[PDB]
């Protein structure tokens, strides 16, 4: 059906790096589609991280992380990877996925689909 | 929905009137496909035109049934024949 | 640069009662690219309303958007004993993205 | 230099059947004393064409376009002058400039950043001239010029006695722009309705220059308020009609009809002949067109594993 | 230089005399294939008007250019007729375009409203809106920019570098012909069966004088057969009538 698969919780080492896939087979990542990325710590503010564009590449960071975090799309293979490096415990949270279900030109304005998240804790 | 069409006419120097066949069809199928781009023919005004007179070859629109008897002028088909009179 | 706060804090309703919340900014207006989302104990947050003038799919009547100025204001007309969950205010328009603090509903 | 006036003033249209008017050439070949069966875009018979009427006005809007439409003018002031086809003026999409003051005839397509209200109306109270020439900006990239001899002017503007008559029908067929044009000076008569004859319409411009037409403007010829003469002009829409044509021993069409017309001219067609005799003459059929489209392809939505068996280690 | 994909010129070839020996004598000339015509024919034809498309696209979208193709190029930057006469030529021009520190002056639409009818003109770059929702402005969610700059450099592979574009069309013998191919004329014969050759028209006949009156714009008569017989000369403009023999 229309939803969003990811992988599992990983645990990983501090001095290491991560990438983080959003592989999806219940969406089509098509072209003018876009996904955001958002984090959950433990009874914590939700944070936005980035979203990016299938269609013309473009990317939007947050103020904070232009340093440890890179986030690209392959349509070709429909996925969005992101490499992040420095985990600290700080950055032990689940991460979410999010996509509108937008086929050609006909898309909302809201996140409808939701990924179920990844928990990533390094010690 | 397809069939044929057939036109009536006196000579050309006579008048410039007509009246249309339209061949082997119930008399009540063509009223309803008379809309905008559904008839091949475009001039679907002559549809609802005069009166109609249904016949075993179809109903024919444009000319009145009388019920007296003349010579046979013009043969429309299954004893009716069409003419130009008064 | 976008700071939400969500009103009331918490609250404790009798089940079926009807109840309304609001998130404050401090930004320029936009009414259109707010979006409310509730998150359940283990399980990802899910979209109610976007824009405050539209519903996602399977959303019941239940959740009514409201306000035209720069506060965002959400309506439940009966609380059924499933909806007790977190609240949050989205916006789009300015600039990166902020979420707010959440609003909790108790029993 | 131009002058956003605006002060726009807007009177409700008339109604008037265009009877004969509007066949032109469709190919170019010298044909005698035959008639010839065409399948093109063409004015129907006995149109309804939209009257417009000019004391105190003042009207400047694109003509609703599809390669082609019918615009007549009864007028002896000579206030329609040039052409500017443009569809942004924003000195990026080539516009056209063609002009033809006195004798000069210039075609130039060129990227162009214009004003608002491109007019030659205004300047000098009363009296005419050739004052806001320069309706561009910029010329940076121009691909195409032009000079040849002009139409059939009249010198400065005469109120009334409107004898000319002037049809033009536009459209360009694979860049080749043809803005068929007729000029005969025969109103004995007031403006009213359009006159009942046959004329046909050379092509006035068929030449090479190859960019289509959508969206555009008719130049109309102190910089601030006028009081001009009466004129009236028509416009009227083509449709996709058969014609049948018939050329004389000299070589120019004389008499048309439109198959799609009348069952009368359906079976004046079919018999490739002006007349017919008494009888009943079978012509052609009767069909009812689908009214949408429908498709049914079965539900699943999975992705074939291609990629394993083309891209296997 | 030549122009960007959605800016492909169109350039004026008329009142000359073409040679196309120079035109085939090139060496990387591949992708050469006629639809009309045949390649071998062209110098001996006269054409009413001719006229010559620059572009450089990517080498996996050079396939699109075929008449009746259906793409993501041939939709929203440039579409062919399915009546097309003439054709292309495409060649690799990867030493030129491609640039050592990335050459960005190429773009070409990615989004539109609906697809463009052959040749349509435009060029307008106004922002792109997903949804349904009005947006102005500048760049933002569910409105973005309509173009991107393809990257072109030397580390790319076969299928990513820039191919230089042109296409050739043209219509044949209806109009008093401009464009012609080298031939020598001679001196005309009347009241003789002679083998005329009229700017492209093959007969047999008896060439005579004639009285009929041709408007500027004709070169041909016809008859009811519909085969050409009454011809206008070229140098001199008087009106011939042909009958055979
Ligand atoms: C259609 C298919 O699956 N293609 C894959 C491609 O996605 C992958 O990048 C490559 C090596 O990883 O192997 C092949
Ligand atoms: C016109 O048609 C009538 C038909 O009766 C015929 O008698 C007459 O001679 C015709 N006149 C012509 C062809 O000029
Ligand atoms: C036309 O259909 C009606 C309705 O069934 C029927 O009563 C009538 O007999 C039909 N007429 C002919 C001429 O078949
Ligand atoms: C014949 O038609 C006339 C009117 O057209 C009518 O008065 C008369 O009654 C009809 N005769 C019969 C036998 O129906
Ligand atoms: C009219 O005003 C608009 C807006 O300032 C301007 O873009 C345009 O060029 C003006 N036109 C003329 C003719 O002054
Ligand atoms: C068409 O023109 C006639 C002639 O004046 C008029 O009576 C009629 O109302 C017009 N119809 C439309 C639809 O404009
Ligand atoms: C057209 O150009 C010629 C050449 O200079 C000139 O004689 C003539 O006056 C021009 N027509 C005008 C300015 O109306
Ligand atoms: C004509 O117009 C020019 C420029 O607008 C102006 O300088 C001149 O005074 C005007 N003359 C008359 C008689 O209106």
């Amino acid at each position: 059906q229309m939803q969003l698969v990811q992988s599992g919780p990983e645990v990983k080492k501090p001095g290491t790096s991560v990438k983080v896939s959003c592989k999806a087979s219940g969406f089509t990542f098509t072209d003018v589609s876009s996904l955001q990325w958002v984090r959950q710590a433990r009874g914590q503010r939700l944070e936005w991280i980035g979203w990016t564009v299938v269609g013309t590449g473009n990317t939007n960071y947050a103020p904070r992380f232009q340093e440890r975090v890179t986030i690209t799309t392959d349509k070709s293979t429909s996925t969005a990877y992101m490499e992040l490096s420095s985990l600290r415990s700080e950055d032990t949270a689940v991460y979410y996925c999010a996509a509108p279900f937008c086929s050609e030109t006909s898309c909302s304005d809201g996140f409808d689909l939701w990924g179920q998240g990844t928990k990533v804790t390094v010690s | 929905s397809f069939g044929g069409v057939s036109v009536i006419t006196p000579g050309t120097n006579t008048s410039n009137q007509v009246a249309v066949l339209y061949q082997g069809v119930n008399c009540t199928e063509v009223p309803v496909a008379i809309h905008a781009d559904q008839l091949t023919p475009t001039w679907r005004v002559y549809s609802t035109g005069s009166n109609v007179f249904q016949t075993r070859a179809g109903c024919l629109i444009g000319a009145e049934y009388v019920n007296n008897s003349y010579e046979c002028d013009i043969p429309i088909g299954a004893g009716i024949c069409a003419s130009y009179q008064t | 640069e976008i700071v939400l706060t969500q009103s009331p804090g918490t609250l404790s309703l009798s089940p079926g009662d009807r109840a309304t919340l609001s998130c404050r900014a401090s930004q320029s207006v936009r009414i259109s690219y707010l979006a409310w989302y509730q998150q359940k104990p283990g399980q990802a947050p899910r979209l109610l309303i976007s824009g405050s003038s539209s519903r996602a799919t399977g959303i019941p009547d239940r959740f009514s958007a409201s306000g035209s100025g720069t506060d965002f204001t959400l309506t439940i007309s009966r609380l059924e004993p499933e909806d007790f969950a977190v609240y949050y205010c989205q916006q789009y328009a300015n600039s990166p993205w902020t979420f707010g603090q959440g609003t909790k509903v108790e029993v | 230099q131009c002058v956003n006036l605006t002060t726009r003033t807007q009177l409700p249209p008339a109604y008037t059947n265009s009877f004969t008017r509007g066949v032109y050439y469709p190919d170019k070949v010298f044909r005698s004393s035959v008639l010839h069966s065409t399948q093109d875009l063409f004015l129907p018979f006995f149109s309804n064409v939209t009257w417009f009427h000019v004391i105190k006005r003042f009207d400047n809007p694109v003509l609703p376009f599809n390669d082609g439409v019918y615009f007549a003018s009864i007028e002896k002031s000579n206030i329609i002058r040039g052409w500017i086809f443009g569809t942004t003026l924003d000195s990026k999409t080539q516009s056209l400039l063609i002009v033809n003051n006195a004798t000069n005839v210039v075609i130039k397509v060129c990227e162009f950043q214009f004003c608002n209200d491109p007019f030659l109306d205004h300047k000098n109270n009363k009296s005419w001239m050739e004052s806001e020439f320069r309706v561009y900006s910029s010329a940076n990239n121009c691909t195409f010029e032009y000079v040849s001899q002009p139409f059939l002017m009249d010198l400065e503007g005469k109120q009334g006695n409107f004898k000319n008559l002037r049809e033009f029908v536009f459209k360009n067929i694979d860049g080749y722009f043809k803005i068929y044009s007729k000029h005969t000076p025969i109103l004995v008569r007031e403006p009213e309705d359009l006159p009942q004859g046959f004329s046909a319409l050379e092509p006035l411009v068929d030449l090479p220059i190859g960019i289509n037409i959508t969206r555009f403007q008719t130049l109309l010829a102190s910089s601030s308020g006028w009081t001009a003469g009466a004129a009236a002009y028509y416009v009227g829409y083509l449709q996709p009609r058969t014609f049948l044509l018939k050329y004389n021993e000299n070589g120019t069409i004389t008499d048309a009809v439109d198959c799609a017309l009348d069952p009368l001219s359906e079976t004046k067609c079919t018999l490739k002949s002006f007349t017919v005799e008494k009888g009943i003459y079978q012509t052609s059929n009767f069909r009812v067109q689908p009214t949408e489209s429908i498709v049914r392809f079965p539900n699943i939505t999975n992705l074939c594993p291609f990629d394993e068996v083309f891209n296997a280690t | 230089r030549f122009a960007s994909v959605y800016a492909w010129n169109r350039k004026r070839i008329s009142n000359c005399v073409a040679d196309y020996s120079v035109l085939y004598n090139l060496a990387p000339f591949f992708t050469f294939k006629c639809y009309g015509v045949s390649p071998t024919k062209l110098n001996d034809l006269c054409f009413t008007n001719v006229y010559a498309d620059s572009f450089v696209i990517r080498g996996d979208e050079v396939r699109q250019i075929a008449p009746g193709q259906t793409g993501n190029i041939a939709d929203y930057n440039y579409k062919l007729p399915d009546d097309f006469t003439g054709c292309v030529i495409a060649w690799n021009s990867n030493k030129l375009d491609s640039k050592v520190s990335g050459n960005y002056n190429y773009l070409y639409r990615l989004f539109r409203k609906s697809n463009l009818k052959p040749f349509e003109r435009d060029i307008s770059t106004e922002i792109y809106q997903a949804g349904n929702k009005p947006c102005n402005g500048v760049a933002g969610f569910n409105c973005y920019f309509p173009l991107r700059s393809y990257s072109f450099r030397p580390t790319y592979g076969v299928g990513h570098q820039p191919y230089r574009v042109v296409v050739l069309s043209f219509e044949l013998l209806h109009a008093p012909a401009t464009v012609c191919g080298p031939k020598k004329s001679t001196n005309l014969v009347k009241n003789k069966c002679v083998n005329f050759n009229f700017n492209g028209l093959k007969g047999t006949g008896v060439l005579t004088e004639s009285n009929k009156k041709f408007l500027p714009f004709q070169q041909f008569g016809r008859d009811i057969a519909d085969t050409t017989d009454a011809v206008r000369d070229p140098q001199t403009l008087e009106i011939l009538d042909i009958t055979p023999c």
